RNA sequence: GGGAUAACUGGCUUGUGGCGGCCAAGCGUAGCGACGUCGCUUUUUGGAUGCGGCUCUUCCUAUCAUACCGAAGCAGAAUUCGGUAAGCGUUGGAUUGUUCACCCACUAAUAGGGAACGUGAGCUGGACCGUCGUGAGACAGGUUAGUCCCUACUGAUGAACUCGUCGCAAUGGUAAUUCAGCUUAGUACGAGAGGAACCGCUGAUUCAGAUAAUUGGUUUUUGCGGUUGUCCGACCGGGCAGUGCCGCGAAGCUACCAUCUGCUGGAUAAUGGCUGAACGCCUCUAAGUCAGAAUCCAUGCCAG
RNA sequence: UGGUACGGACAGGGGAAUCUGCGAGAUUCCCACUGUCCCUAUCUACUAUCUAGCGAAACCACAGCCAAGGGAACGGGCUUGGCAAAAUCAGCGGGGAAAGAA
RNA sequence: UAGAACAAUGUAGAUAA
RNA sequence: GGAAGUCGGAAUCCGCUAAGGACUGUGUAACAACUCACCUGCCGAAUGUACUAGCCCUGAAAAUGGAUGGCGCUCAAGCGU
């Protein structure tokens, strides 16, 4: 194969890691980077083609797309890194008040028998008036540091997981002043952020997950990071018309019928991003900007979606609703011996 | 074919990031910068503006 | 429609250097006095035959590129005579045939 | 991919007369069954290669016969062969043995054999490629005594048996030219060599090849080659002229003569015809341009080539005997295999390299004491050969006009052609050439098989060389033919004086010099400029003469001798016994097992039970009840 | 031609003991040779030899 | 010229190298033998393969007699191996069709027997007139 | 029969023949003698060969293609020679005992070699005596030689630093390749025939990394249905035939049989220059400096 | 006894399908051999990770990481250099085996 | 000699399917 | 055909002279025109042809990554006394 990904290994991490964020300069205003989700499936769509030049221009062209459910992050810290000949080093970080049990569990191995002491101390230095050194730390932030990360957490409470342990982050701000970012930053603390406004419609993206292992030497468990992917939907989770489009007014949600095989419904804020996507269903996935400005005109395109399938994904299905099979089929035995 | 790392192949793609894709992402930035900043915001040593002390090694002991 | 894509013919010394510069990198030039004689013969006889063929073939192109005053129009024929010589321009072709000739005796001897 | 794959696929057809270096039917006294058998066939009189064959071969002498495809060589070596076997025998083990070609040629001596030999209790046996090998097992269970076979089969079978040929006493091989041709030359050899000493042999061909004439040497006692005399003599009745033609005029040359120079009538035709033009060319890529290009001209044009297919070459020989078309292009083999009737044209395409090919090809016409037409196109390069050619017939050359009346049908005159028109079918040519793609590729593909050709084809002499050089010098070469007519001599030379003395010229200076490549053309010039009967006829002795290898049916290579033992899982299959060793009776009931189908020879034997009815199919009980009926028959 | 940027083998100048006796031997059979062709020496030779004398440059010529 | 089309899309190939093919145009042939692909490229033991509208040379293996035995440029307009269409259609044909074809892309028939496909439609003109039925 | 020798190449090899005359700097005081030129081979008309052949790794450049240059009657198109360049790719038919040559086909093109006396790793296709003859030799006459561990690669674990969370990045590896179509444009150019390129746009080949919406395929799901022999006294329900056979068959897994993705800065080689001495002209080089190749070094990427 | 003309039959099936209202029903596609290769199918033999118990043998101077050099086509211990961190498990494709010379 | 994991493998030679 | 020093062959002189070839190249279809050779004016002092002797570059190279012993050394840690 590719000497690039050979000695082949697992991955050290079942998160995935960034390892290059895009480079930062001042004119730009403030920004994150980064977001995380959960891979739901794939499902298919078809587009109304806007590409001059290609043979498809003007016709509709059925795409696979792939869903990742993405609840709101929280922001529970702020780190600032310093620049020195050895290469970037974190300076300092800074955490929150009232830190969540998920993050809680995050930093906890055996959360169930153990007595859940974290943070108490830094809760205690926040709230009993050592705000002189929260403010300190701030302020060496300020005037020392050159790149600042946000930490950020995600909602397993919200995913419909067996899990209950959240996955914590850092996504790196970029364009403004150190002191822009940090002031940012102290404003984002305890607050909810959407992937509706970290991305978009319309943006090619790069995703970082670790491959699906391939075992029962390493095939598989490998950590990838897939670039140049059209971001092509960002639903709301509670429009309840998310699959709908203006081309069929179906009331009908992202979720297929009988919900995602192995996963279940994305009852939240989802991306829908055209291809294939490294990773299982619910396997953590890394969401991050591309690195530089494109050079396609694929980029600059306005994906027209005409309708979202919602067929079941449990085998040969052919209903978008409930309501439709019923439409289709009728009354049954059970229906008139229940009614 | 020209190589993905030919020079006048570089040159275009120059071009085309600072005359489209440029203007492009830098209105869907200002875009998102806005929404995501709507959504934020929704004495020295006892204040601690004074930046002091908190709480191997590179030089020979003496 | 036309002789324009009559080869260039180069000059003597060009050609030697074409046909020597062909067999001194287009084969390999290390022998060692220790190897068994049977490959040191095969070593040699390759670099001859090659030069050989290279040299029939050029001159081959040339005496197949060139077009044949027999069996031209007449107008033609007499247009390249009165331009040419035609009897200049058949002893040219026959010393160059006559040298591929030699040549091939002379790689068949060596 | 296939465009010459292999090699063009018509060779060369060699012949050597120095293989002379070997040495009613009731007034020759048959049978009287034979006689009758004769008389119902219809053969009144024996053809002249049966008069001169059959009676040696009764008396018992090996014979290799020149004769044409369909001057009866058949009925020739079957007669003496049913005459000789005479009766069924009980001993087991065959003694007549004929190798053919291919399997339609063995087909066709199978319904001579069978005709011939009608109410005879001879048994004969085909044993050709396609058929089944355990049938072939079981016809020589039957064990027949004639049997016609095609080598390759023939050495599979010798294999397969280890059969004891020791019984054979009549070996015949028909058409071992093409056998040479198509490679059969080892396998022969070892069927040659499994074979007694004691047989007469018999070989029937219309050429001799110097491998043929080898294999001859090596595997015949005392051959008394035959032949018949009008394969020497050009029938004085034949009238040649030759065509001084350029390449690029070729082809234009060609329809000037079947327009201007034999009145060809165009279209369909309204037993050969009136005109009856044929055209030997030299590879079957000029054989198709050249056909395509008359059939646009207009003209009833059938084409047959060496590798063609059977069918094929059966239709449109059977067109130009009948008389539906009228021109026939031929390469030399396709010629020698087919049966030519008698033809009053013939047109020589491309020179051929051996004056002997070209002896035939024209003894190909001007028979019986009907006149005969040959025109032939040379070039300057086939000169040579032209001029061999004029000293094999031993005629004087008449170049030009050097002669008010030369007599084209003794002299051998050659000449060129009405610039006129000449031009104006060239013309067309060239614009034919343009307008029709396929026509384009075509003339490509024979341009490289010319190339091809002329660097395969056997040398001049050069004694020919050098004289074909003097005539191109000499005025002979450049004038019309003397067809054409004296006033046409008249106007030509009205202004030719001046044409030729431009033509002539020796230019002053070139027009480079008109430098150091000026300086070495003129070194170049100033280095080569022009260089400043009795004797006693009656004893004067003059100068002039007065694990060996053999290829399989797969076409993978394979051993020699490689028994399988498939026979003898034959004999396990069909549980029989030991076969019946040379000499013992045939076994009837071995006979009656595996005698012979009902006649006819069908080939599409498969019985398959259908597939299991299905209810939901629309014809559930009928499908149900064919499958109980197959399977009742089981 | 790229030696800078991508430089080829190098050529070692560490010399070996069989070179060192090779060139060695050949070189006194250099000279024995020189020696026996100045015996053979089918050349004339003079007594008195061309003296370039006084350079022109000197001062007290 | 090599007959290589441009512009033709991705879709599945079926048909390998020494395939046997139904003939659909009034030339005298009534099969096809695909013995090699024009624009194909020379893996490791690959076998090269064209779908529908790509130009092979084939040898005709039974018709007229007078054309057997004889070869020719073709371009495939039927294929039964299921393949897919950007709208998404996965579709296949009952068998194996082609029609003879010079190499600048004109037909030596005047019909085509049968349906022909729309990718050989869209990429040969001429098979766009000589068809009737286009699916 | 005796004696010596007993392997042998090892800064070896490569592109330009030998003989004779003329000429010729030196040296030398006649002798030696490079480069050229003349004479022979050598001119006035256009088969050779008598150990071979496959898959995979790595290296060289003596480069076939792709990249960039200089020259050529190089109008355009297609090219020829030469230079830098090994990043990236690099065949098949015919014939022969085999090989090459020639020829035939695709293809961007379908280059040559090394793995060091065992030519990378794997695989495949005899001499001594004895008898009898001496113008040559024979013998079923005898005798005889035939030598599961250590470490490397690479995952996967792992004690010592209190456990855990989030990170930095020394060093190591490194990746993309080729072709086509639209516009330019029937334009430049060209008598005609013909006939581009830069910018822009869309695809396809190979390679590489993922993925299972869809569409095919695989069934120990022995899931549903059908069916043969035999048995449970018959039906239902079943057992046995080392999974009896057949049809469909989810889930999983798969497949250029399906689908997605493969990214940018600097320094340079040949070469083209600017300013300007050497050398009062001149000169891209000496000091100073600009540009420029698929090259090199890095980012992007994988490991930590 | 064998030929000659006349009349009739022959120079057919099996399988898969399509179209019209079972129908003279009409129309479309496949049946060869090979001393050839490969694949699928049957039979035969050897084929096997961990755990409880029992339990050898071959072989063994001592060892075991590489590159250059070490005149005697000789290196494993020497020079000088790259380097170099316990203890294990699995895969194994390299090394630790070879000449003697007319 | 007995338990756990998944357990139906691969190679070779014969065999008319 | 045209050829004026310059597509070609052979001779290759005289005058004015300071000096100028029946011409060294560019150029015209031929001319024409430019330029070189040579000569003069300005400038102002050493030049310039061929050899010899040191050191240095080239004077040929393949194929695992390595060798003045290594690091490294440039008015040297190189060469000569």
């Amino acid at each position: 194969g590719s000497l690039a990904f050979l000695p082949r290994k697992r991955a050290a991490r079942h998160r995935g890691r960034v390892k290059s964020f895009p480079k930062d300069d001042p004119k730009k205003p403030v920004h994150l980077t980064a977001a995380m989700g959960y891979k739901a499936g794939m499902t298919t769509i078809v587009r109304d083609l806007d590409r001059p030049g290609a043979k498809a221009h003007k016709k509709e062209v059925v795409e696979a797309v792939t869903i990742i459910d993405c609840p709101p992050m929280v922001v529970v810290g702020l780190v600032g890194y310093i620049e020195t000949p050895r290469g970037l080093r974190s300076l300092t970080t800074v955490w929150a008040e009232h830190l969540s049990d998920e993050v809680k569990r995050r930093f906890y191995k055996n959360w169930y028998k153990s007595k859940k002491k974290a943070f108490t101390k830094y809760a205690k230095k926040y709230a009993e008036n050592n705000g002189a050194s929260i403010t300190r730390e701030l302020e060496r932030i300020k005037k020392y540091c050159t790149v600042v990360r946000v930490l950020a957490h995600t909602q397993i409470r919200k995913t419909p997981l067996k899990q209950k342990k959240a996955h914590l982050m850092e996504i790196q701000i970029n364009g403004g002043s150190v002191a822009d970012k940090v002031e940012f930053g102290r404003s984002l603390f305890e607050k909810p952020v959407t992937i509706d406004t970290i991305f978009e419609k319309d943006e090619m993206i790069d995703v970082i997950a670790v491959t699906k292992g391939h075992g029962f030497g390493q095939m598989g468990y490998h950590h990838r990071t897939s670039v140049n992917h059209k971001i092509y939907r960002i639903g709301k989770g509670d429009d309840e018309a998310n699959a709908s489009t203006e081309t069929d007014l179906t009331k009908k949600k992202i979720t297929p019928m009988g919900g995602f095989v192995r996963y279940g419904e994305v009852n939240n804020d989802y991306v829908m991003i055209k291809g294939s996507v490294p990773g299982v269903k619910k396997r953590i996935m890394t969401l991050r900007k591309s690195l530089f400005t494109h050079t396609s005109r694929k980029a600059l395109e306005k994906v027209e979606l005409k309708w979202i399938d919602t067929s079941s994904e449990f085998g040969h299905g052919a209903f978008q609703t409930a309501a439709e099979k019923k439409q289709f089929m009728g009354t049954l035995k059970k229906d008139l011996q229940t009614s | 074919a020209k190589s993905a790392r030919a020079s006048r192949i570089k040159e275009n793609h120059q071009r085309f990031k600072k005359n489209i894709a440029g203007p492009v992402e830098a209105a869907r930035l200002e875009r998102l910068s806005a929404k995501l900043m709507a959504i934020a915001q929704a004495s020295g040593v006892k204040s601690g503006k004074s930046i002091g002390r908190k709480d191997s090694s590179i030089v020979f002991p003496m | 429609t036309g002789w324009k894509d009559i080869p260039p013919v180069p000059t003597a010394q060009e050609f030697i250097d074409i046909v020597l510069s062909r067999t001194q990198r287009r084969l390999p030039t290390q022998i060692r006095p220790g190897f068994k004689i049977s490959r040191i013969r095969a070593f040699y006889t390759r670099k001859v035959k090659f030069t050989q063929e290279t040299c029939s073939e050029k001159f081959g192109a040339i005496i197949s590129s060139f077009p044949v005053l027999s069996d031209q129009h007449p107008f033609h024929r007499d247009l390249m005579n009165i331009l040419y010589d035609a009897d200049h321009f058949k002893v040219a072709l026959g010393q160059i045939s006559t040298a591929k000739n030699l040549i091939e005796t002379i790689s068949r001897d060596y | 991919m296939p465009k010459r794959a292999v090699s063009p696929a018509p060779s060369e057809n060699e012949v050597d007369i120095a293989g002379s270096l070997f040495a009613g039917f009731q007034a020759m006294g048959l049978d009287a069954n034979l006689l009758r058998a004769i008389a119902r066939k219809g053969f009144s009189v024996p053809t002249p290669i049966q008069r001169k064959t059959i009676p040696l071969i009764l008396e018992r002498r090996d014979v290799v016969g020149m004769a044409r495809t369909g001057s009866g060589k058949t009925a020739a070596f079957v007669i003496p062969m049913i005459e000789r076997l005479k009766a069924h025998s009980a001993r087991f083990g065959a003694r007549a043995l004929v190798l053919s070609p291919s399997r339609e040629l063995a087909l066709q001596t199978l319904k001579v054999v069978k005709e011939l030999g009608k109410g005879t209790d001879l048994k004969t046996v085909l044993l050709v490629g396609g058929d089944s090998l355990e049938e072939q097992f079981g016809l020589m269970a039957t064990n027949p005594d004639i049997i016609i076979a095609t080598p390759g089969r023939f050495l599979h079978l010798k294999v397969e048996m280890s059969l004891d040929l020791s019984s054979i006493k009549y070996v015949v091989f028909d058409e071992a030219d093409r056998l040479f041709e198509m490679g059969f030359a080892a396998q022969l050899t070892e069927i040659l060599h499994a074979l007694p000493p004691s047989r007469q042999t018999l070989l029937f061909s219309a050429t001799l090849p110097s491998s043929l004439v080898e294999f001859t040497r090596a595997g015949l006692q005392d051959p008394v080659l035959v032949r018949l005399d009008a394969e020497t003599k050009v029938s004085p009745d034949l009238e040649s002229a030759f065509f001084s033609v350029k390449s690029g005029e070729k082809e234009g040359a060609l329809l000037h003569i079947l327009y201007d120079i034999i009145k060809m009538p165009l279209g369909d035709p309204p037993k050969p015809t009136e005109h009856s033009t044929i055209i030997f060319t030299a590879t079957k890529h000029h054989v198709e341009y050249i056909s395509n290009l008359l059939r646009l001209a207009g003209f009833s044009v059938s084409y047959v080539y060496g590798s063609l297919d059977q069918t094929a070459r059966k239709i449109q020989v059977d067109n130009f005997r009948r008389g539906r078309t009228n021109i026939l292009v031929v390469t030399d083999v396709a010629a020698r295999g087919i049966d030519i009737p008698v033809l009053a044209n013939v047109i020589n395409y491309d020179f051929p390299p051996q004056p002997k090919i070209f002896v035939h090809r024209v003894g190909r016409t001007a028979r019986a004491g009907q006149r005969g037409w040959a025109y032939a196109l040379v070039r300057e390069s086939d000169l040579p050969y032209l001029l061999d050619l004029q000293l094999f017939l031993g005629r004087r050359l008449v170049l030009g006009r050097e002669e008010k009346d030369p007599s084209f049908a003794r002299d051998i005159v050659v000449g060129s052609l009405k610039r006129v028109e000449l031009e104006n079918n060239v013309e067309w040519v060239n614009k034919v050439l343009h307008e029709n793609e396929d026509i384009g590729a075509l003339k490509r593909v024979t341009a490289k098989a010319e190339k091809l050709y002329m660097k395969t084809r056997n040398p001049a002499s050069s004694q020919s060389a050098k004289r074909a050089r003097e005539v191109i010098v000499s005025k002979g070469w450049g004038q019309l033919h003397a067809i054409f007519g004296e006033e046409a001599a008249n106007e030509e030379q009205v202004r030719d004086n001046l044409l030729s003395k431009i033509t002539g010229y020796k230019p002053q200076e070139t027009i480079f010099e008109i430098n150091k490549a000026a300086e070495a053309v003129r070194s170049f010039r100033q280095r080569i400029g022009p260089r400043k009967s009795f004797a006693d006829p009656e004893v004067y002795m003059s100068y002039t003469p007065r694990v060996k290898m053999i290829r399989g049916e797969s076409g993978v290579k394979i051993a020699a001798s490689f028994k399988s033992g498939r026979f003898e899982k034959w004999r396990q299959q069909h549980r029989l016994g030991r076969l019946p060793q040379v000499g013992e009776m045939e076994k009837a009931n071995l006979v009656r097992n595996f005698s012979l189908p009902s006649g006819p020879r069908f080939k599409h034997k498969q019985m398959k039970a259908p597939k299991e009815a299905d209810k939901w199919r629309d014809d559930y009980e009928v499908r149900k009840k064919r499958v109980a009926e197959a399977k009742e028959k089981r | 031609a790229g030696t800078i940027n991508k430089p080829k083998k190098p050529t070692s100048k560490r010399k070996t003991t069989r070179l060192r006796a090779k060139i060695s031997k050949r070189a006194a059979e250099k000279k024995r040779k020189e020696r026996k062709l100045a015996r053979k020496n089918p050349e004339w030779r003079s007594k008195l030899k061309k003296d370039p004398g006084i350079p022109n440059l000197f001062p007290y010529k | 010229k090599r007959g290589a089309p441009g512009g033709k899309l991705k879709m599945t190939l079926g048909l390998p190298v020494g395939a046997i093919m139904n003939c659909a145009d009034n030339s005298g042939a009534r099969n096809l033998y695909i013995i090699a692909v024009k624009g194909a490229g020379a893996r490791l033991n690959r076998l090269p393969a064209g779908g529908v509208g790509d130009m092979v040379m084939a040898t005709v293996k039974k018709g007229k007699p007078e054309l057997r035995k004889k070869v020719h440029p073709a371009v495939i307009v039927r294929q039964a191996k299921p393949w897919k269409r950007f709208d998404g259609v996965f579709l296949y044909f009952e068998d194996n069709a082609g029609v003879i074809v010079n190499p600048k892309g004109e037909m030596k028939g005047s019909a085509i027997t049968g349906p022909v496909g729309k990718e050989a439609a869209e990429l040969w003109p001429r098979i766009a007139s000589n068809a009737g039925v286009v699916m």
